[PDB]
């Protein structure tokens, strides 16, 4: 159902690929600006080289041509610096995409919010114009219940701690459960470990740890 | 920063502005580049601080199993939401914001900021106010104190703070009993370490040099751009009015063109410098956003990523143009063969 | 200074140099000129 | 007023105002680090006058887009709402500009005086960022440009206790999309 | 010529002239000054 | 520069020297921008290292 919602999430709502459209729009705008700069005279009598050469003799024509050469060379130099700046921002995005391909698709990420929000299970890459779209599959806890808890359970004079999960009380009985999913299991000497005595742990509660 | 290209190169001169039109889109390209940097700066802050859209209210008590968050949490009964440490951070970075009349009645009070404004140079305010950023940091810390690491993966799930610390201990390969048996010692060590942070910045300056350097660089770049207007660039004068008043159009245009070219080049140099600095700051902001997600919303196992030692937890603190992370780490101290 | 702008300008100091030369030596009364008058009688500065 | 001026041969464009600046005995004009003539002594009255640029304050125009509306709001940066008519020289402007020099919808922000937007006490997500926490939108209060303090997010109080834990009883498998540029046109 | 804008007519006209575009997208734009133009000339010379 | 100064008087020499100053300053400005670009690519490699 989540993969099916992705189909519309892009189809139904545009601007989903705005980051890719912006890269295309920037490049088009940069080239169109560079072409339009040829209509600038930059202090010369004309933006058209042929108009200068046809009306002026070499000594006077060279001064006007030099003004066009300097302005056009500067327009082209501005364009190339802009393209280099944009190229590294894209290199940085590509290096991050390559890292996400290695860690989110080829592996399972434990880095928080790196491969989508929630607990990362797996990711799938999808090809796009000038870019990549990652589909991050994540586990998100959805429903929750409040339980009374304790740091340790006291049996005799021994402090018992949960090997994994946490001690929870339904109201009358104590059980161990994993932290992300409620699965109450009876407290045994197989799901707890003993360390120290009940006199050191603050908030310890007395209960029965069977075998 | 924002630049009015025509006011910088030609001021109020109609003759110069008509000549500047012959250069085409140079001024418009320069403005688009500066506008892109300005939008990126608000995006940087949003990525670093606005990661959680739930504004967890500050708890009434700042005590959790003996751990004292009073120095990093909002101050109690204070309408402003700045933490005691944040109050200092803001006081250690020295900073424009002049009103319309502040540059009018100036008797021998000429300031570089008025010269910046009178030549087309403007500073845009950030979208997020310091109080809004302090509200984000307070929400992140309050969430961490009560929910734990759950508010960065889905529903905030309440957990006693000692228990949260027991989980963080078992993460670094130390049994949870070690935390519970030494809870009062660990809480006292944490409280003492946060207290040492207060002086560590107060007692010794240059702690916020990285943030001060960014402010100093921008100020120096704008002051250099204003001073470039005094250069003649091969013209008979740096003052457009002196050229127009003494020369007729055919000869004046040659002198004005030398000023237009030199001033346009000064402005183009400034914009390239600002773009270079903007990406270095973007890179720092992306790293800060990653540290916010991995060190504050989670527990890092990446060596030396969230401070030196075994990472237990981190707390963000707002600062001028930046963020300060407080990395809580476990370090082995005594050993036996 | 452009001659057409002189009627719109004001000057802190004005000096008037006066002398007589032959018609074909008037060209030498100008910056960067070389000749008997420009070399041994009256020279103008190049930034005049 | 914005005038073309000629003082003892020195020409320029700007607003002439009374100056509190003091000039040396033979000084005729004053300049700043930028080499901008900021002051002049009148050769007839001997009074020192300040010369201000005809438009030095920054003006920002807020629009919901020409396809959506021709209505616009105007932000005068670092100017108080009372000083906007003098700061922008409204008397020398077109009647169309004078409508944005005053009005019932005038709100002072830390970013300057906003004219043409209705201020609301309601908090929404930012649509058009103005600055200092203030954003604008083309909401329907006829649609009109509305200015408001941006929302930082929904409020949530965690019920902290020393003996309570919340444990998830169910989960949801979510699929999210991350779009990343990889290459540009060669 | 299919359309025209007086850059000094109103704030929207000035935004269009600043962006050199008859179509303006939703947003905030810092405009170039194009509304104030001197209407008078002040000439002040000494009592000579 | 010496060829210009030795053959031309200051008013005409300055116009030719200004053309050399502008071209050489632009060559040096191009070099410094190129070096800054390369320096961050190396900074990024150093931070990754
Ligand atoms: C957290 O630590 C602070 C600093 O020690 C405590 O507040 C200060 O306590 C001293 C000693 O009583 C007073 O002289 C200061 O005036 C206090 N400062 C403030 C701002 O109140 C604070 O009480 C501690 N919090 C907890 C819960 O223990
Ligand atoms: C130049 O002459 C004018 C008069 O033509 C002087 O100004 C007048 O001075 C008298 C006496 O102080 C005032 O009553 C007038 O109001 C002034 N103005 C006019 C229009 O008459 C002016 O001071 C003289 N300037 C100098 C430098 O001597
Ligand atoms: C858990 O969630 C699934 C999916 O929404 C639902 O079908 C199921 O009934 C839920 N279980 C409980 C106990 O609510």
């Amino acid at each position: 159902s989540a993969i099916g919602k992705i189909q519309e999430s892009l189809t139904s709502t545009p601007s989903a690929l705005g980051k890719l459209q912006d890269v295309v729009n920037q490049n088009a705008q940069a080239l169109n600006t560079l072409v339009k700069q040829l209509s600038s005279n930059f202090g010369a009598i004309s933006s058209v080289l042929n108009d200068i050469i046809s009306r002026l003799d070499p000594p006077e024509a060279e001064v006007q041509i030099d003004r066009l050469i300097t302005g056009r060379l500067q327009s082209l130099q501005t364009y190339v610096t802009q393209q280099l700046i944009r190229a590294a921002e894209i290199r940085a995005s590509a290096n991050l995409a390559a890292t996400k391909m290695s860690e989110c698709v080829l592996g399972q990420s434990k880095r928080v919010d790196f491969c989508g929000k929630g607990y990362h299970l797996m990711s799938f890459p999808q090809a796009a114009p000038h870019g990549v779209v990652f589909l991050h599959v994540t586990y998100i806890p959805s429903q929750e219940r409040n339980f009374t808890t304790a740091p340790a359970i006291c049996h005799e004079g021994k402090a018992h701690f949960p090997r994994e999960g946490v001690f929870v009380s339904n109201g009358t009985h104590w059980f161990i459960t994993q932290r992300n999913f409620y699965e109450p299991q009876i407290i045994t000497t197989d799901n707890t470990f003993v360390s120290g005595t009940c006199d050191v742990v603050i908030g310890i509660v007395n209960n029965t740890v069977y075998d | 920063t924002s630049v009015d290209c025509t006011m910088y190169i030609c001021g109020d001169s109609v003759e110069c502005s008509t000549l500047l039109l012959q250069y085409g889109s140079f001024c418009t390209q320069l403005n688009r580049a500066l506008t892109g940097i300005a939008v990126e700066q608000d995006k940087n802050t949003q990525e670093v601080f606005a990661q959680v859209k739930q504004i967890y209210k500050t708890p009434d008590i700042k005590d959790f199993g003996g751990f004292n968050f009073s120095q990093i949490l909002p101050d109690p009964s204070k309408p402003s939401k700045r933490s005691p440490i944040e109050d200092l951070l803001f006081n250690k970075v020295t900073l424009f914001v002049k009103q319309y009349g502040d540059c009018l009645g100036d008797i021998q009070a000429r300031d570089l900021i008025c010269a910046q404004k009178f030549n087309g140079l403007t500073v845009l305010p950030p979208l997020l106010t310091d109080e809004m950023i302090a509200a984000y940091t307070a929400a992140l810390i309050s969430g961490t104190a009560t929910a734990g690491w759950t508010f960065g993966a889905g529903p905030a799930l309440q957990i006693p703070f000692p228990m949260q610390m027991a989980y963080r201990f078992n993460g670094i390969g130390v049994t949870q009993n070690v935390l519970y048996e030494n809870q009062k010692l660990i809480a006292n060590q944490f409280n003492s370490a946060i207290g040492k942070i207060q002086e560590s910045l107060t007692s010794t300056p240059s702690a916020l040099g990285k943030l001060q350097d960014v402010v100093n660089q921008n100020a120096q770049a704008l002051n250099t751009l204003v001073k470039q207007l005094s250069s003649n660039f091969g013209a008979i004068s740096s003052v457009l009015n002196d050229i127009i008043s003494r020369l007729d159009p055919p000869e004046a245009e040659v002198q004005i063109d030398r000023l237009i070219t030199g001033r346009l080049q000064s402005l183009q140099t400034y914009v390239t410098q600002q773009l270079i600095r903007a990406a270095e700051i973007r890179a720092s902001a992306n790293l800060a956003a990653t540290k916010m997600s991995e060190c504050v919303l989670g527990q890092s196992k990446r060596v030396d990523f969230c401070g030196k030692g075994y990472h237990l937890m981190s707390f963000p603190q707002a600062a001028p143009h930046g963020v300060v992370f407080l990395h809580v780490t476990y370090i082995p101290s005594q050993e036996r063969n | 200074v452009s001659s057409t702008k002189l009627n719109d300008l004001c000057f802190t100091n004005v000096y008037a140099d006066s002398f007589v030369v032959r018609g074909d030596e008037v060209r030498q009364i100008a910056p960067g000129q070389t000749g008997v008058i420009a070399d041994y009688n009256y020279k103008l500065p190049d930034d005049f | 007023k914005c005038v073309n001026f000629n003082f003892n041969g020195l020409t320029g464009t700007g607003v002439l105002t009374d100056s509190n600046k003091k000039f040396q005995s033979f000084q005729q004009f004053g300049r700043d680090v930028s080499d901008f003539t900021d002051s002049v002594k009148d050769p007839k009255t001997l009074e020192v006058l300040d010369i201000t640029p005809c438009s030095y304050g920054g003006v920002s125009v807020i629009t919901p887009g020409t396809n959506a509306s021709t209505q616009v709001a105007v932000l005068y940066q670092d100017v108080n709402c009372t000083d906007v008519p003098t700061a922008i020289h409204a008397e020398q402007l077109t009647p169309s500009w004078r409508v944005y020099s005053t009005g019932t919808n005038m709100f002072q922000t830390q970013a300057g005086c906003l004219i043409g937007a209705e201020h609301v006490n309601n908090s929404y997500d930012c649509d058009i960022p103005i600055g200092a926490g203030i954003c604008a939108t083309y909401h329907t209060p006829n649609k009109r440009i509305v200015a408001y303090v941006m929302s930082l997010g929904a409020e949530n109080s965690v019920a902290y206790s020393n003996n309570t834990i919340a444990i998830p009883t169910n989960f949801t498998i979510s699929v999210t999309t991350e779009v990343m540029p990889v290459s540009m046109t060669k | 010529i299919v359309d025209a804008i007086d850059c000094a007519l109103d704030p929207l006209s000035e935004t269009k002239c600043t962006l050199r575009s008859f179509i303006v997208e939703k947003g905030i734009y810092q405009t170039s000054n194009f509304r104030v133009q001197p209407q008078d000339t002040v000439v002040r010379f000494p009592n000579i």
